[PDB]
């Protein structure tokens, strides 16, 4: 007798109502309604896991609760970051329906004056805004200022959105970044025509990876570059930090740096949520088990029908890890969480005290760049040195705490690089004593927590305030900035 | 497809030496492939579970006889 | 064809030996079950190396000279390390079950220049199935007897680490052999005759590769081993284990446990050993229930058309084909497995030899400011104490990694997160030893470690008798020059 | 008990087993009974309810228990 | 042909090793693991809903 499979599977072919360049979120609504109920999940901002959910708390405040603080954080983060614009405000990662909400609401970006300080390119991994600013703009986009857009963007419409990752029109899957593709076609692939496992990591390798721009001088001024060249690894990220950058301080030529850290004079990289170049070498991504596996895996809501979940956040939120439980069928959520937490629990606490450590190294060259006493013969050169090492060890412990897997995504990598970390700023605190000979010990004795006290408020505001930056022995560092009323409210106009 | 198999089957047990590893060759890998199509049809309509893996079991991974699970509980010596 | 349904119960097969309750002797087991014995003979290979294992019983802090003197990825700093303390003379990687008794008797950490070997019978204790009756003969008073007593008493090849370790010789049901396990499993309140397959398919080899220690004379019976294991399995829980358990005097360690004192830095020690159990329990694979016999052990058809358990007990990284790991990992090639333990070995073995070297920097601080004769810190002496706890929290730790056999691959996260904690305990030490002495001995931790305290290469019982090379080493001043003596003991011969 | 026998759920034979320790396949695939106690809420697929409610997503019903809880509670 | 529905399905029948007047939460830990993992998921105390 006859078959009674009478619907055949076969891949969706999708055509939609939308022109091409449709960019608004509320377009897709309408031909896609469960998929679009499901990206309105990421509004919920009040669930936490062990390390991680979507309260928007500060990373560096472990002492009030939430939602100003958490019992997980990093005491040291605006220390670590003197100087450079992460030491106004820095908070936990959030649901991406959210991102220029808190875009417009960081004091990152300067709201005490017209310009923000901060390129365009601040605009890059937040809004599919960016094809047309782009195509209108060309190389003279990026190094525009970043309050320039401001006020020319929908909060709700133009947040990442369904056309950072699909054709509107056909509804297959786009890499719409400038630099990623800059990348792939560096590496000979077709962004056209990349396999479906590939896509599925790399549509959130558009904008969950390690970045900087252009300086003046090597290449389109303000350009956003994944450091990619050299490889995934800190190790390789560091050694293509040695050979493209615009450094000319003694000991450092030709090398990139964020910021230098004014109270060690040392020139520092920032390091940034990099998730792909953790997850593609972990024990997941090499085996091919990707972002969209665990961060989009299916769900059956639409009566018993398979959908792809586009609520974006941590897999640990629901209790039942069906996004594993597949995969891991003979082991049970509880298992799963316990051994997420076994990575976890490790990194995160050596991750604060890689940061201790740092921050002494910090200490040790600012005690050793301005004593007074009979130094080394060598001491220019082991200054060097010893600041090499304050920015090597930086860099390892950042690709780290900026992860947001907190080990997770790969264990032994995460791990390795923080006790390499360690290595390094220690061997800084070496040099920085060697070179004063040992006569800043007596400066370095307690523990760091006394000497050099974590810096807990900090923002463009307080950096008016002349009592305020007296509160602080690194606040002599920073200058006192000149009496500004707030200029930017979110989008309106003081 | 069952006397191929079958006769196949028969050679192995008797006159040749099979391995310490019995796997699935490619033929059986796309026969039980399209099996599971056959019957969880409805459950992937409006998914491209398809292109994603080859198989539906690199991400069912224990359909594939509990390969994950310790040695004790699949597996003991011949008498 | 056929047409009974399979059986989910999983029966093992049963057996009945012509073999008497008693039987230890490894060559009778030999003509009821020669697949397996065939298979236990693969153990005499002694020629395949790995990339950091293998089955050559090189010198395991010998970067130095090529196979089998040494090799390219060895602990050059372990003599150093272990100054004063027997694993100073000789320390070889550990090969196939067959040889063990052989390299026992062979091995220079056993005094072989006297009539005592300087250490207890204890040291049988994992090396034959003679333990049994030689406990039913002494009872408590077997552990504290010398070594040598039974030197000549045992057959070489016969008597190793063979069937009856682990199998009742009658029935051939796995097995507890172990007094010191035994000792765990009752502290439990677990059976050792009512266990589950699984559960046994790790704890046979639970009754060796462990860390261990021997009861000093006032902790109970004297010389017998303990596994620290009532505070947890994690070298947090050992070493805690070991600050409430021992006998110390020494002012600060006071009831704490040490193995020797360390002559140059006057720290008490602790020294671990093997701790594969220990260290696969709550990692990835263990956690999860996958067996040491699952690896070590896989099924094989080789023979015949029979599959029987692999007695070959060797690096599962010896197989081209890795097949042992592909009756779970089908979907993975051969390759691919190895380079993912690579991934983890890598990583560790260069972490490993980093805390090492700051170790020794530890011990060579400490030792400075014990003979430090400038303007002292107020609190020298408590800060002293501080530092010698921490010369011995951060060797324990690293020790715990360095002596387990998988470099990382059994517990890649406990590993590389022991071996970072090692590493701060270490500073600590050099901190603090600065501390207290305002920072004038700064001046002699200047360079590369490698050029303060240069490797110990060479260190055996022999040349530790004579003076002129004992002046060949700043640390060999803290070291006794020998008596000079004559060979008494040549492997099982008098001589 | 008293306030759940005569409400829309309890009239029609609908238990607090039936919300409150519903079937889990945690066991394998395999379904044991959750003997956690807690609320149904915790869950983020509601999945305690949709085999009743198939055809609603676990949004539809937290919005549903919600049209309740925020009249009583302000009540 | 035959069936292939080899395993039919029954209601449970359990029979313990545990004495009449067994209080103890412990006791029944070793007999039905499964059921209490699941019971001792009771000791969350951080979560809340609305
Ligand atoms: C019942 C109808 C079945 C089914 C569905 C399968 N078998 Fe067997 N089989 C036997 C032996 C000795 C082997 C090893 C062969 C080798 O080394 O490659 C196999 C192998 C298989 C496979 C895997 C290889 C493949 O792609 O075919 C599969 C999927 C399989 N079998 C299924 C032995 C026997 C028998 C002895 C006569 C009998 C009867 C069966 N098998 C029955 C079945
Ligand atoms: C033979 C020596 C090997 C090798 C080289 C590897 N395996 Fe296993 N594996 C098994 C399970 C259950 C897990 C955890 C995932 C889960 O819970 O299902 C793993 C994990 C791994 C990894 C990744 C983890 C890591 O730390 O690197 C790797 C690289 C790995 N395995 C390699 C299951 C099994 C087995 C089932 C009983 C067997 C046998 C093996 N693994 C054997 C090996
Ligand atoms: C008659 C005896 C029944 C059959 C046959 C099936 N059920 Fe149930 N069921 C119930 C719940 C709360 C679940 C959730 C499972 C999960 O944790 O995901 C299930 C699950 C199933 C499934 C899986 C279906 C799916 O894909 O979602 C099947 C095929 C199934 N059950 C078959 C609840 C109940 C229940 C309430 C008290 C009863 C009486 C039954 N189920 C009975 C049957
Ligand atoms: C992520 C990769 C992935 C792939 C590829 C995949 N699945 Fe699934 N599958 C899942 C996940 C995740 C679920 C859980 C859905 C849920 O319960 O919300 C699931 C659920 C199912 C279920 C429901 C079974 C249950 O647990 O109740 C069936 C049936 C199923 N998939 C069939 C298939 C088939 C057939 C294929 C191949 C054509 C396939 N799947 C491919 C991940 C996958
Ligand atoms: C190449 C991609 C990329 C670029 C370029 C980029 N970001 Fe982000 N941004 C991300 C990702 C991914 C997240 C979420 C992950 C995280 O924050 O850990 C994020 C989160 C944020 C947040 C919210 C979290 C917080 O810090 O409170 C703000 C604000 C933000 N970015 C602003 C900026 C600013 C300002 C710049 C320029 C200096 C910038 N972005 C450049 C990718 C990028
Ligand atoms: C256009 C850039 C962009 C792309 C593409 C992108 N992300 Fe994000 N992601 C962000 C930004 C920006 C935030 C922070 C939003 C905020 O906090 O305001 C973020 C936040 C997140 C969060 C925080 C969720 C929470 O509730 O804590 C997760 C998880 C995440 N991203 C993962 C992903 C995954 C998975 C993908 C791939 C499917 C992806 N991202 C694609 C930029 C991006
Ligand atoms: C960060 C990337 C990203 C964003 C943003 C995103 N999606 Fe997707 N989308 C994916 C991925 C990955 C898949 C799975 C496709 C596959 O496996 O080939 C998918 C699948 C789909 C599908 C196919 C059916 C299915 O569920 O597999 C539709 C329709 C869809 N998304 C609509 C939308 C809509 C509408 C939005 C905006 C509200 C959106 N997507 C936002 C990445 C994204
Ligand atoms: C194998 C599963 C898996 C894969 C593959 C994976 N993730 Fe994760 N991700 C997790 C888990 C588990 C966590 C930790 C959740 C927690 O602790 O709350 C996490 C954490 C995160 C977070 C932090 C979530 C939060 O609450 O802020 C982000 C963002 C993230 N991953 C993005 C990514 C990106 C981008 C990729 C691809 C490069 C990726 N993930 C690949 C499972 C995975
Ligand atoms: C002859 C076989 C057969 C019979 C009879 C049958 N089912 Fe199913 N059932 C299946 C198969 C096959 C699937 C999976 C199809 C898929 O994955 O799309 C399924 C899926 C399901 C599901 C998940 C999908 C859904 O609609 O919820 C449930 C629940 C279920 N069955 C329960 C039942 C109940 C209740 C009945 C009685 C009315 C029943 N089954 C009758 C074979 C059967
Ligand atoms: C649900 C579907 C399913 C059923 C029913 C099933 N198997 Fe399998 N079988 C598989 C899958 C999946 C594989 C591995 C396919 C691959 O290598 O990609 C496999 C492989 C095998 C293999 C060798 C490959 C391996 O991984 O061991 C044998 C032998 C086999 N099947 C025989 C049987 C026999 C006999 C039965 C009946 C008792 C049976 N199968 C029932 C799904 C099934
Ligand atoms: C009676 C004690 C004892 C038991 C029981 C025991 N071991 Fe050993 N094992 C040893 C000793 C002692 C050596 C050192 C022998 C030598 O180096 O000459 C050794 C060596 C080894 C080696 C190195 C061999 C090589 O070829 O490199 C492996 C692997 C090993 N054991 C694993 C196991 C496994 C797996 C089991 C369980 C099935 C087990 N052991 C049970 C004591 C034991
Ligand atoms: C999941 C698989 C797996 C399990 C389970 C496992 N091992 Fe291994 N073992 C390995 C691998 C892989 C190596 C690395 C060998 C190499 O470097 O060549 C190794 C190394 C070893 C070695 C050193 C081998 C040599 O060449 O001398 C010994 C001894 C050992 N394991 C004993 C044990 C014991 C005891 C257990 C149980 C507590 C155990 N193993 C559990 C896979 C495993
Ligand atoms: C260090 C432990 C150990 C030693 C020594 C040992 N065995 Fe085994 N033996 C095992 C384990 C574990 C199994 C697998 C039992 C199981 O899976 O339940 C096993 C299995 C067996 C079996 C059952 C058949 C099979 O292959 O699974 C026999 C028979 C056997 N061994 C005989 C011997 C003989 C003969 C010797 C000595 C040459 C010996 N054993 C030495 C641990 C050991
Ligand atoms: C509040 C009352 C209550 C308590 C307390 C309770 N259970 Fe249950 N239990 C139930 C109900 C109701 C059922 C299923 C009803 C049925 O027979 O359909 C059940 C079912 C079970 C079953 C049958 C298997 C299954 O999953 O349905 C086992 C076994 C079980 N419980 C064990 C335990 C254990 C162990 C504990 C304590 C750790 C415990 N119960 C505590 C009410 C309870
Ligand atoms: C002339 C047809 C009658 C013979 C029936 C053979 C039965 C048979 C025997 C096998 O070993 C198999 C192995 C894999 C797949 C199918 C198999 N079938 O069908
Ligand atoms: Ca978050
Ligand atoms: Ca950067
Ligand atoms: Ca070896
Ligand atoms: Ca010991």
């Amino acid at each position: 007798g006859c078959s009674d499979v009478s619907t055949e599977l076969k891949t969706p072919v999708y055509k939609t109502k939308l022109t091409a360049e449709e960019i608004r979120n509320s377009a897709f609504k309408p031909e896609f309604p469960k998929q679009y109920a499901s990206y309105e999940r990421n509004d919920e901002t009040t669930v936490m896991t062990e390390y991680k959910g979507s309260v928007p708390f500060n990373k560096n405040d472990n002492v009030n609760p939430l939602p100003e603080g958490y019992r997980h954080a990093q005491p040291y983060l605006k220390n670590l970051w003197l100087g450079y614009p992460f030491m106004y405000e820095y908070r936990e990662a959030r649901g991406h329906t959210y991102a220029i909400q808190d875009f417009l609401h960081i004091d990152r970006i300067n709201r005490y004056a017209e310009k923000g300080g901060l390129p365009a390119t601040c605009w890059n991994c937040k809004t599919p805004k960016m094809m047309e600013w782009v195509k209108e703009s060309g190389d003279g986009f990026w190094a525009k200022d970043v309050n320039e857009f401001r006020d020319k963007i929908d909060m709700k419409d133009h947040t990442i959105g369904c056309a950072t990752c699909h054709d509107p029109q056909t509804m297959e899957l786009r890499i719409t970044s400038v630099p990623l593709t800059d990348y792939l076609v560096s590496q000979g692939k077709d962004p056209k025509k990349l396999p479906r496992n590939e896509m599925r990591a790399l549509v959130c390798g558009q904008c969950h990876v390690e970045y900087y721009f252009n300086g003046p001088t090597m290449g389109v001024n303000k350009k956003p570059v994944f450091p990619w060249a050299e490889g995934f690894d800190p190790a390789d990220m560091y050694r293509y930090y040695d050979k493209h950058g615009d450094l000319q301080v003694k000991g450092f030529e030709g090398k990139f740096a964020d910021w230098t850290h004014p109270a060690s004079k040392t020139p520092m990289i920032k390091a940034q949520h990099p998730e792909y170049e953790t997850w593609i070498n972990g024990t997941h991504g090499a085996a091919g088990v990707t972002c969209a596996d665990c961060h989009m895996s299916y769900t059956r809501s639409d009566d018993k029908k398979k959908i792809s979940s586009h609520w974006w956040t941590s897999p640990m939120k629901d209790p039942e890890m069906r996004a594993c439980r597949q995969c891991h069928s003979d082991k049970t959520p509880d298992y799963l969480k316990s051994r997420v937490l076994f990575t976890q629990k490790r990194t995160f606490d050596l991750l604060l005290a890689a940061q201790e450590v740092s921050v002494k190294a910090h200490e040790a060259v600012r005690l050793a760049n301005e004593y007074q006493g009979a130094k080394a013969a060598g001491y220019d050169d082991l200054m060097i040195q010893a600041r090499e090492m304050v920015r090597k060890g930086q860099f390892f412990w950042d690709y780290v705490s900026a992860e947001n897997s907190v080990g997770f995504h790969n264990p032994a990598k995460a791990l390795d690089t923080l006790a390499q970390s360690q290595q390094f700023s220690q061997k800084a605190i070496d040099l920085a004593m060697e070179a004063t000979q040992y006569g800043i010990g007596k400066d370095l004795s307690g523990d760091i927590k006394t000497i050099v006290p974590p810096i807990l408020k900090m923002n463009r505001k307080l950096q008016q305030d002349p009592e305020f930056m007296k509160t602080h022995k690194w606040f002599q560092y920073l200058p006192v900035l000149p009496k500004a009323d707030q200029v930017w409210d979110g989008q309106k106009r003081l | 497809f069952k006397a191929i198999a079958g006769a196949r089957d028969v050679y192995m047990n008797t006159l040749g030496h099979p391995g310490d590893l019995i796997l699935a060759g490619m033929e059986t890998k796309e026969v039980v492939n399209a099996n599971c199509k056959a019957c969880h049809t409805m459950t992937n309509v409006e998914v491209a579970s398809m292109e994603a893996k080859k198989y539906c079991t690199d991400c069912h991974r224990n359909v594939q006889h509990m390969r994950m699970k310790p040695i004790s509980t699949r597996e003991v010596a011949d008498e």
